[PDB]
């Protein structure tokens, strides 16, 4: 699985997972903390 | 050179052998020799304007003048200025262009003359000759005093700036409670 | 009132908005039955728009001649005013979050540039080596202003390719 | 607004006088300094402006400090200024005052 | 007899320290024998000022009866 | 080397050898790779560990006191607010202003022997008590003026110890002072008051009941 | 030596010919021979100057003149000090000026001198010559003598800090109920 870790090691499958994870956290932020406008603390 | 100014530094070379030297140019403004010569010429001739400056600050305040700020204002808005409750009777114009032709005339005689001459002129300016006798540490004296005198002056219009006040007042209020009436009280020096 | 703005808690056109806004969604409401997956969604858009209106409210954003929230990008005019979390916390925010990527891109720069073939671990990318150097760009200022007090952030200017002038 | 003659007349002279005086020796270090203007290596009439030669009338002076006449005019001019800045914001009587 | 060298004016403004290095050594000839410098610096300055009077005559109107007329202006 | 590490398994980087007092090996995002930033680093943690001992100590002293009927001591989130209401009470931004000069002062010197360790003991900075800043060759600990009693001078593996025992009690204070700010942030109750909130019932009294840590959104 | 100032104890070497010397230093601020030379004149200097406030506020306390904290407070109010009933038409900047002056020359024509003329002068300062025979143990009852002065002064200031009373007064207080009128007593001095 040496190879196929190594393909998933490549650029375009870790950008586009990575892309995709980043996507993902930011829309559940956006799903559980809505219309943040500013940092209000 | 006695001092350091920063105990735990180390102080550029060209302040050493210069009186009132504590080794004090972080920003290295005199690096060159030439600029370290003009700097030189320019801290004593301020030192000297703001001793006098500041010691006529302090002398209208102590005889019961007015204050330094608002002693143009009789010649403004109608005329008539005192000079010790006296009377003159020169307007602001030709005030400026005595002072002018004076000034010009001191200052063209000085600026075209020696080096050292043009911050140490020896002669006329000495009557009594209490140069002799290693003028080094006298030297140190004047440009001390000159530095504290510049301060002074810069404390004046900056208090003046902000509180408004006259500096013997601000003295004494502040000699009233310095808890709560310093800097840090006025609304200009603390941005809160 | 920092530049000629009302807070929104009591400008009028913030609360005609979201006035404008709840009738047009009951509007959208007034179509299907009370128990029907759209008459649940309707509900749920519009618990979520007096939600954001209310905290808009809340939170003391300035509205302008109209109902809508105005930001101040001055420190010092937005911080004695309390609205820092307009610009100037959201610039910290981002300042650390980009110098914390842009700081793992640059370590793991250095350190596949010294290895065999920094060639290859550019699109072929050491992933347990990328991860530890992402968790270690969480302390980029530090580590940054620690190699810029170095002189080990930045290359010197004879050792730097330019063109012939 | 007082009396344009006696101060016109003052102004000049005190201009004349501090140009001949006071500032002759370092307006002629300024001029010895700067000199001609230079094109090239060369001033503007060794290149060939025959225009830009230096007139006749101001090289050789019977003063004795070499005070021209295009230095008494320019002194003169410099004193008209003055004078006449003074006699026109004497002439107002507006509050100019910040306070 | 009087009056300046600009030549010298340029010699003169080289700070110390090597802070714009030479200054300004030789931006006399620099200037004075190429044609396409002069001409770059008067079209830059004429081109600020066509800005300058764009951004002027609108919000300071010169000519009577200017900024009613809409389509002037 | 063989040492005890904050990880039974892990070993220690490179730049943490064990000479430091509290070198446990733990440093994962590898902050003091430098070692004159590793010293920077070392400073600040002493500072920061005496100032939040000195805070630490300052707090829950007198919160307990006032627990058992002595001085009464309001408490520390609001003993700003108790005191500036006084009569007699010095401004704020005075007050402010007084201390961040003085300790201008005193820190510049102190920074100034962190650079170089033997800075400010050259003769004729003061007048006269300058021999008392010679230092012991490490930076953030003077001697001299400071500690009176002479406490671990005497064996050098004596100071050592001393040493690891600040560091620890520095390092378990930063984190009771975090600990401070968080719990008054979420609650508006004392130290103490958690602590005694916690002990009638930790299965229902902690941070996941505050309500501010664990965000309402989620749950 | 005379002493050791702990009964058993390491002791410091520059310490040892020192007059009124018990080896008294376990901070080692006078590890420095110019730090103990200058440290040296700073005590006799202290202790000189205690001697003389201590007898000040005893003499202007058993005399039955007032407390020695009230008298620059009848200074403002108006004016008028007092010293022995007289009038003193003296305000509070020319006081503070003559006493600047007078402090300034006497201070600068002082410490001009050779360090040991600057702390152990002779002259007009021992009219009487008993300086001469034997002045080492003179020397260690001035010391011990400037020591207890300086003592009684800070207690001084720190009991009108305290209670706010005279010394005497509170003295008296002290001999006549020692059981509630001590140190110990009042909140300030024990919180437990
Ligand atoms: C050594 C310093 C010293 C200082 C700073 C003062 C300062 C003062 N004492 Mg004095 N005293 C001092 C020593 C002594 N006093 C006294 C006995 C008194 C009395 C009895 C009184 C004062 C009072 C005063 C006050 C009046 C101003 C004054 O003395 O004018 C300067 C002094 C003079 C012009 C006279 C100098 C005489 C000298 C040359 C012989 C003043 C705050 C008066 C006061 O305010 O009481 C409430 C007062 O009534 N003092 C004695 C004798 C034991 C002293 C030392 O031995
Ligand atoms: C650079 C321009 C820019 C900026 C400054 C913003 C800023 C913002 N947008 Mg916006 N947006 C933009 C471009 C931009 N957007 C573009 C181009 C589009 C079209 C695709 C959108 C579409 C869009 C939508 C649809 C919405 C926003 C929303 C928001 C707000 C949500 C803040 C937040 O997510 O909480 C805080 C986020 C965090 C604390 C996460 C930070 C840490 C992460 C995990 C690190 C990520 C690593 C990389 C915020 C003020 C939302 C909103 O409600 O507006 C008020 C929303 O609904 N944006
Ligand atoms: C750089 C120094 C300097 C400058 C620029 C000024 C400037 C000024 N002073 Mg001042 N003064 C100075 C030093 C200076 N003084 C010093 C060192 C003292 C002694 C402490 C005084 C004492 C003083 C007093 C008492 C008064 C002024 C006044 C004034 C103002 C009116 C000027 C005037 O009519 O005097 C005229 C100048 C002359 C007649 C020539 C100088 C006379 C000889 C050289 C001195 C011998 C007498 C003016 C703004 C007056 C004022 O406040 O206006 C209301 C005023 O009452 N000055
Ligand atoms: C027409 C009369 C006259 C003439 C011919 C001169 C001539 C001269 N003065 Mg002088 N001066 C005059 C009037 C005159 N002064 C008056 C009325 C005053 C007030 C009492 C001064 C106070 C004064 C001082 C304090 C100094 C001189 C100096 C000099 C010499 C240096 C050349 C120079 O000025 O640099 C070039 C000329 C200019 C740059 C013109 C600008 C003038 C402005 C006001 C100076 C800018 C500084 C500004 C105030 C502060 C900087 C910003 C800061 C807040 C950060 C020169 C020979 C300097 C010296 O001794 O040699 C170094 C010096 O330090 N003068
Ligand atoms: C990005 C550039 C920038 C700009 C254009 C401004 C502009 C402004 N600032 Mg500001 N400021 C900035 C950066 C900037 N700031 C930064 C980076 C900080 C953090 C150190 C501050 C901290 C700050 C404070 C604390 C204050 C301002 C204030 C102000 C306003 C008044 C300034 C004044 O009185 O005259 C000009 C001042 C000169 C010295 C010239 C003004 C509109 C004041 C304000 O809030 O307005 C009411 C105020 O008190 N600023
Ligand atoms: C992490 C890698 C990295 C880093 C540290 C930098 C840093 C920098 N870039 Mg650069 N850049 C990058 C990647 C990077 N860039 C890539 C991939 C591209 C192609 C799209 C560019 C294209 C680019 C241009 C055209 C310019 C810069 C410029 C600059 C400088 C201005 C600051 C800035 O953020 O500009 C903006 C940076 C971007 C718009 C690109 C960001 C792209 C992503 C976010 C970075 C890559 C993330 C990386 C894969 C993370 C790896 C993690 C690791 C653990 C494996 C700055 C020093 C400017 C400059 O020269 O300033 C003087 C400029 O003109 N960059
Ligand atoms: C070729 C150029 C030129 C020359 C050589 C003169 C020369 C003279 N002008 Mg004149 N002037 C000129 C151009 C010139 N002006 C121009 C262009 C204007 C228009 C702005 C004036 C307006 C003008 C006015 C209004 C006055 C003069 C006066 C004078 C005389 C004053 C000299 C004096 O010592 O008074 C005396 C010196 C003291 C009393 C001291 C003087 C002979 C003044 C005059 O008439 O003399 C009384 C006078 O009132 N001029
Ligand atoms: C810096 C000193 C500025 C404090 C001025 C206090 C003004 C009133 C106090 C006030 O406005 O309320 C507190 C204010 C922010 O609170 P908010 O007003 O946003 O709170 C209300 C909403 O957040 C909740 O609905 O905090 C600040 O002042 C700025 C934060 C410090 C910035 C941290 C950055 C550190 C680097
Ligand atoms: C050294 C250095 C180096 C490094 O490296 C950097 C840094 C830091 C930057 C530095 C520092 C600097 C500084 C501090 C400066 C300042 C100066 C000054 C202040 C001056 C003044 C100066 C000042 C002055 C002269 C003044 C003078 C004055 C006067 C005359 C006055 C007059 C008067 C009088 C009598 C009164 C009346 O009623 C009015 C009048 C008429 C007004
Ligand atoms: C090691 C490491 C390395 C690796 O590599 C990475 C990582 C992980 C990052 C790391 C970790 C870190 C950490 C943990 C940190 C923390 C810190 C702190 C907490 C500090 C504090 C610190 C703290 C502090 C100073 C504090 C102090 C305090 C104080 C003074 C207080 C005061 C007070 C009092 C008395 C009372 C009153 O009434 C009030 C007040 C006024 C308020
Ligand atoms: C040696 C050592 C070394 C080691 O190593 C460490 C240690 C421990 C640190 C040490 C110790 C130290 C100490 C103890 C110190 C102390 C001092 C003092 C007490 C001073 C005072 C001091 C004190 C003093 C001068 C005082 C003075 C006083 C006076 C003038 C008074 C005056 C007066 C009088 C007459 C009365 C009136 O009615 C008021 C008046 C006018 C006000
Ligand atoms: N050269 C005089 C001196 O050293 N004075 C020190 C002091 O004030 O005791």
């Amino acid at each position: 699985m040496k190879d196929f870790t190594t393909y998933l090691s490549t650029a375009p499958v870790l950008t586009l997972l990575s892309v995709t994870v980043v996507a993902g956290l930011l829309i559940e932020i956006n799903r559980f903390f809505p219309d943040a406008l500013i940092a209000a603390f | 050179k006695a001092g350091n100014w920063l105990p735990g530094s180390e102080t550029p070379a060209y302040l050493e052998n210069l009186p009132a030297s504590y080794g004090f140019d972080p920003l290295g403004l005199a690096a060159e020799p030439a600029s370290l010569a003009r700097f030189r010429e320019s801290e004593v001739f301020h030192g000297r304007w703001a001793m006098l400056g500041a010691a006529g600050v302090l002398g209208v305040e102590v005889l019961g003048y007015g204050n330094w700020y608002d002693a143009p204002l009789p010649l403004v808005q109608g005329g008539q200025a005192t000079y010790f409750g006296a009377s003159v009777p020169f307007d602001l114009g030709t005030l400026a262009a005595i002072e002018f032709a004076a000034m010009a005339g001191a200052e063209s005689f000085r600026g075209a003359a020696e080096p050292e001459k043009r911050v140490y002129p020896g002669g006329a300016f000495d009557p009594m000759g209490m140069s002799k006798g290693n003028s080094k540490e006298l030297k140190t004296k004047e440009i001390k005093n000159g530095r504290l005198a510049m301060l002074a002056c810069l404390g004046f219009a900056a208090q003046h700036a902000a509180t408004g006040a006259s500096p013997l007042e601000a003295l004494a209020s502040h000699l009233a409670n310095p808890m709560a009436v310093n800097f840090a009280t006025n609304g200009v020096s603390l941005p809160l | 009132d920092v530049a000629g703005l009302t807070p929104c808690s009591e400008s009028k056109a913030f609360a005609k908005r979201k006035k404008n806004e709840v009738k047009a969604l009951n509007k959208r409401l007034k179509n299907y039955e009370a128990d029907s997956a759209p008459a649940l969604a309707l509900k749920a858009t519009i618990a979520r728009t007096e939600a954001r209106f209310d905290k808009y409210a809340k939170q003391g954003l300035l509205c302008g001649t109209d109902g809508l929230p105005h930001l101040i990008a001055d420190p010092g005019l937005a911080l004695r005013y309390g609205h820092a979390g307009d610009v100037f916390i959201p610039t910290i925010g981002f300042i650390y979050f980009a110098g914390w990527l842009g700081y793992a891109g640059s370590k793991y720069l250095q350190a596949v540039a010294a290895t065999a073939k920094p060639i290859e671990k550019e699109i072929i990318i050491d992933v347990p080596l990328a991860w530890k150097l992402l968790w270690e760009g969480f302390g980029w200022p530090l580590r940054a202003f620690a190699e810029y007090k170095n002189g080990s952030l930045m290359e010197d200017d004879a050792k730097i390719t330019v063109s012939p002038r | 607004l007082a009396d344009v003659n006696l101060v016109v007349g003052g102004c000049t002279v005190g201009a004349l006088a501090l140009g001949r005086f006071v500032f002759l020796p370092f307006h002629r270090a300024s001029l010895a300094k700067a000199g001609m203007p230079k094109q090239n290596g060369m001033t503007h009439l060794q290149a060939g402006d025959a225009r830009a030669e230096e007139a006749s009338f101001i090289l050789k002076t019977n003063d004795p400090a070499g005070f021209t006449v295009v230095d008494v005019m320019a002194w003169g001019a410099l004193g008209h200024a003055a004078a006449f800045y003074i006699l026109a914001t004497s002439s107002l009587g507006l509050d100019r005052n910040p306070f | 007899g009087i009056g300046h060298s600009m030549r010298e004016i340029l010699e003169a403004q080289t700070p110390p320290s090597g802070s714009l290095g030479a200054g300004h050594k030789g931006l006399y000839d620099t200037v004075n024998n190429s044609l396409h410098f002069q001409l770059g610096l008067a079209l830059a300055s004429v081109g600020t000022i066509s800005s300058l009077v764009a951004q002027h005559m609108y919000s300071l109107p010169p000519y009577a009866f200017l900024a009613q007329d809409f389509t002037t202006q | 080397a063989t040492r005890p590490l904050w990880q039974p398994g892990v070993e220690a980087p490179k730049h943490l050898d064990g000479t430091m007092p509290g070198d446990f090996g733990f440093d994962p995002l590898n902050l003091g790779v430098n070692k004159e930033a590793l010293n920077w680093y070392r400073n600040a943690e002493l500072q920061n560990g005496r100032w939040a001992m000195l805070g630490v100590a300052g707090i829950v002293i007198p919160a307990e006191l006032t627990r058992v009927g002595v001085l009464n001591v309001p408490e520390w989130a609001e003993a700003g607010k108790v005191y500036a209401e006084s009569e007699n009470a010095i401004p704020f931004a005075s007050l402010l202003m007084v201390q961040l000069f003085l300790f201008n002062f005193v820190e510049i010197k102190r920074w100034e022997d962190i650079k170089k360790p033997g800075s400010q003991a050259e003769p004729g900075s003061f007048l006269g008590f300058e021999s008392g800043f010679k230092g012991t060759g490490i930076s953030g600990y003077p001697g001299g003026a400071f500690n009176p009693f002479g406490l671990g001078n005497s064996s050098k593996e004596a100071m050592d110890d001393l040493k690891w025992r600040e560091i620890r009690n520095g390092r378990l204070a930063m984190v009771a002072f975090l600990g401070f700010l968080s719990q008054h942030a979420a609650t508006g109750k004392g130290p103490l008051d958690n602590l005694a909130d916690h002990l009638a019932d930790p299965w229902g009294a902690n941070f996941c009941s505050n309500g501010v840590s664990i965000p309402s959104a989620l749950g």
